[PDB]
């Protein structure tokens, strides 16, 4: 998190707001419910408290504008700048204006008025932009998800640096964004994508280019709004330029930024039984056209080329790769070496000598 | 004197931003 210079703080807990005008794309009530939801976010974790006025002059003055709309800073038509806010202060201070060239909705369409407000209200309460991609106060918009909204920990920490906490936060457990260097870090799925390493953990993935040491951290819905937050497993078909992604019984094929025709499919179509309710980890071998799919203590070998499970499967992980425990969280392969992630550990399995070369902390893929 | 609001305005206004980037790229 970041606060503003001089630590611009409201000195009163009971504040006021006023919705000057409204977006055509929404109903007055749908709009009032949003902003009210948006302050609730901040109020739930601070001594703060918000009261809507219906006339005159409030602390936070909320209006909708187009292009040049009053203040020296103009809006930019559709997309681009979504809104802006001023830090706590006397007049323009606390205000937030929203772009009216936008399709405001309370859904996954247009731009979510409640999401954009929650963010922009933060500025109004003294929070500057955060560098954490996990934070609400991150400079770039991303539709969080359909699921019920939780305020990220970075934000809770930042706002409480100013005011908080309050008496009863209705759900104390706020999502921390993963730590690349925590030696207890365990991974969800791993894949190559266009030469780079993709490492999934929660609602994020790291992308780590062979030539970099610090990976970048994306939110998964930043790339693929449609995919879930947590991923079970992932693998690539490189030559065919494509990445497969698993969660529960659904699985997606993706070419760069878009889902393929008629995905997701059920894993049953892959030949798996019905009692198998998730793929834990998966790796494709371009050499041979086959894909390993791990589930529980078992492993399937599917023929990615000819679309059929190999015969003699499933087999037990403990037979075909002994000594890596009986589960596989994530796996990828590189140049004859398979990397098997079991909790905070990673095993380097040599196909060549058919055994474990070395053993190392899972996060050492993240240059830790 | 002198008479002027030393904190007349704030440059510290900040905007949220969504890129105009586009789907269907192959
Ligand atoms: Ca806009
Ligand atoms: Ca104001
Ligand atoms: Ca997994
Ligand atoms: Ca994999
Ligand atoms: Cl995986
Ligand atoms: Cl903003
Ligand atoms: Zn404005
Ligand atoms: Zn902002």
């Amino acid at each position: 998190y970041n606060v503003f210079p001089r630590t611009l703080k409201w000195s009163k807990m009971n504040l006021t707001y006023r919705i000057v005008n409204y977006t055509p794309d929404m109903t007055h009530s749908e709009v009032e419910k949003a902003f009210k939801k948006a302050f609730k976010v901040w109020s739930d974790v601070t001594p703060l408290n918000f009261t809507r006025l219906h006339d005159g002059i409030a602390d936070i003055m909320i209006s909708f504008g187009i292009k040049e709309h009053g203040d020296f800073y103009p809006f930019d038509g559709p997309s681009g700048l979504l809104a802006h806010a001023f830090p706590p202060g006397p007049n323009y201070g606390g205000d937030a204006h929203f772009d009216d060239d936008e399709t405001w909705t309370s859904s996954s369409k247009g731009y979510n008025l409640f999401l954009v407000a929650a963010h922009a209200f933060g500025h109004s309460l003294g929070l500057d932009h955060s560098k954490d991609p996990g934070a609400l106060m991150f400079p770039i918009y991303t539709y969080t998800g359909k699921s019920h909204f939780m305020l990220p920990d970075d934000d809770v920490q930042g706002i409480q640096s100013l005011y908080g906490p309050g008496d009863e936060d209705p759900n104390p457990k706020h999502p921390k964004t993963p730590d690349k260097c925590d030696p207890s870090l365990s991974l969800d799925a791993i894949t190559s994508l266009r030469g780079e390493t993709m490492i999934f953990k929660d609602r994020f993935f790291w992308r780590l280019h062979p030539q970099q040491v610090d990976a970048e951290l994306f939110l998964t819905k930043s790339f693929w709004p449609e995919l879930p937050n947590r991923i079970d497993a992932a693998y690539e078909h490189p030559s065919h330029d494509l990445i497969f992604i698993f969660r529960g019984r659904k699985f997606w094929a993706l070419n760069g930024y878009d889902i393929l025709e008629g995905y997701p499919k059920k894993i049953s179509e892959l030949g798996l039984p019905k009692e198998v309710k998730k793929i834990s980890a998966a790796v494709h071998f371009e050499d041979t056209g086959k894909t390993l799919l791990f589930s529980g203590n078992q492993v399937w070998r599917y023929d990615d080329t000819n679309h059929i499970m190999d015969k003699d499967y499933p087999r037990l992980i403990e037979e075909d790769f002994p000594g890596i425990g009986d589960k596989v969280d994530a796996v990828y392969e590189k140049n004859g070496y398979i990397y098997f992630f079991n909790g905070p550990i990673q095993f380097e399995y040599s196909i060549w000598s058919n055994r474990i070369v070395r053993v190392m902390p899972a996060n050492s893929i993240l240059w830790c | 004197g002198g008479d002027e609001d030393d904190l007349s305005e704030e440059d510290l206004q900040f905007a949220e931003r969504y890129l105009r980037s586009y789907y269907h790229p192959t």
